DNA sequence: AATAAACAATACATAACAAAACATATAAAAACCA
DNA sequence: TGGTTTTTATATGTTTTGTTATGTATTGTTTATT
């Protein structure tokens, strides 16, 4: 679910616009949340080595006085209006940041309102953001909605969220010790080509084919299937998501 | 419980991994051997063992619990207990008064 | 307007307990047939 | 009058509920800098 929700946020879907006030971006904004020490940090670094736009973590407009002008001074997100940006330990981040990261959920903007400057400008890319339970490391004796100490309204914005928990037993993390001593087994792993599993390099060409030649539409035979999958989580963000 | 402190996790195996390897490479080895993964385990237990500061017919009883654990029949008449007490090693006479003592035992 | 850092002031989770509601028991009074 | 039954007074036990104190965690306040 997990690997597959990366691969679809990276495929990115349907960015399409009005003539003069209307636009929408195919996007997904994802939350990871449950135990620790699992590939987490393995992700949120791999996806740095795939974009080519993004940060490890918003900008800020300036009054340039030298030539008189509003000049933009930044990175983070701002630098990756295209692409994706990783943020990690989001329980740790602090509440006053949190209002620019509530804008960027599904409205794609940055509205200053400061000494010198009232302006709102463009800003999206999608988040990738990899939380911890609180203290808690996830409890089995509370809800998910408590347990991970994040505020209702903005995550019932975020797009798509993830129980990456462990919950340890056997016939599991056996394969998985297994599975890590394999490559220790020699000391050069070049017995990885003959396994059902596609080249990098012709991975990034296919998914950069795919996402600038085709403009899926979604038509309305679809309906019928859409509402009843709507009214199981309702016995607008997540049929937008 | 009471004395209990965290759960396994795949970075201790992976440290575990280093540490085997900061092993051989201390005894300047292109290989890794079983003789430090029994140092590196045994280094990562005694780290937290800190905080606790014959079979004279017991032998016979596992040997009959064995029997009696693969088809459960006390019965009266002994041929097979009898010569795998003849070919484990010791005598018929302990085996004798191990019967008369769980016959008296009830079992 | 935002960030950071040192410091002060307040809130929070729970421990310890009190008290009222809810519950039973039996010897003495008190009706009460008779 | 006299026995028998019924209620009351006294006595203790059980479960729920609400109050308070306190050590630790959170949050506000001020000052320098971007």
């Amino acid at each position: 679910d997990v690997k597959k929700g990366i691969l679809l946020q990276l495929f990115g879907g349907t960015n399409k616009t009005f003539t003069k006030g209307g636009r929408y971006r195919g996007d997904i904004n994802i939350l990871l949340c449950g135990d620790p020490s699992t590939s987490k940090s393995q992700i949120l670094q791999y996806v740095h080595k795939i974009t080519p736009r993004g940060v490890y973590t918003t900008a800020y407009i300036t009054r340039d006085v030298d030539t008189k002008q509003l000049v933009l001074e930044s990175g983070a997100l701002v630098l990756s209006d295209g692409g994706v940006c990783c943020i990690d330990e989001f329980d740790k981040m602090s509440d006053s940041t949190r209002s620019v990261l509530h804008e960027v959920m599904e409205q794609q903007t940055i509205s200053i309102a400061k000494a010198g400057i009232i302006t709102t400008l463009n800003a999206r890319s999608s988040i990738l953001a990899s939380a911890n339970p609180i203290g808690s490391r996830y409890n089995p004796n509370l809800p998910v909605t408590e347990n991970i100490d994040l505020p209702p309204p903005l995550l019932s914005r975020f797009d798509l969220v993830y129980l990456v928990l462990d919950k340890v037993d056997e016939k599991n993390d056996r394969e998985l010790a297994k599975h890590l001593t394999n490559l220790y087994l020699e000391d050069k792993p070049e017995h990885i080509s003959q396994d059902d599993v596609l080249p990098v390099e012709f991975l990034t060409m296919y998914i950069s084919y795919a996402k600038e030649h085709i403009h899926p539409i979604i038509t309305e035979a679809a309906k019928t299937e859409l509402v009843r999958a709507y009214v199981g989580m309702r016995k607008t963000r997540q049929l937008e998501s | 419980s009471k004395f209990s402190f965290g759960q396994a996790t795949p970075r201790t195996l992976l440290g575990i991994i280093r540490l085997s390897q900061a092993l051989a490479k201390l005894r300047l080895a292109d290989m890794v051997d079983i003789d430090d993964v029994e140092e590196a385990l045994r280094l990562v237990r005694v780290s937290k063992e800190s905080l606790y500061q014959e079979s004279p017919t017991t032998k016979i009883f596992t040997i009959i619990k064995k029997m009696l654990q693969e088809t459960g029949k006390n019965t009266l008449s002994y041929e097979n207990i009898v010569k795998t007490v003849r070919l484990r090693g010791f005598t018929m006479l302990q085996l004798s008064n191990c019967i008369q003592e769980y016959s008296y035992l009830n079992v």
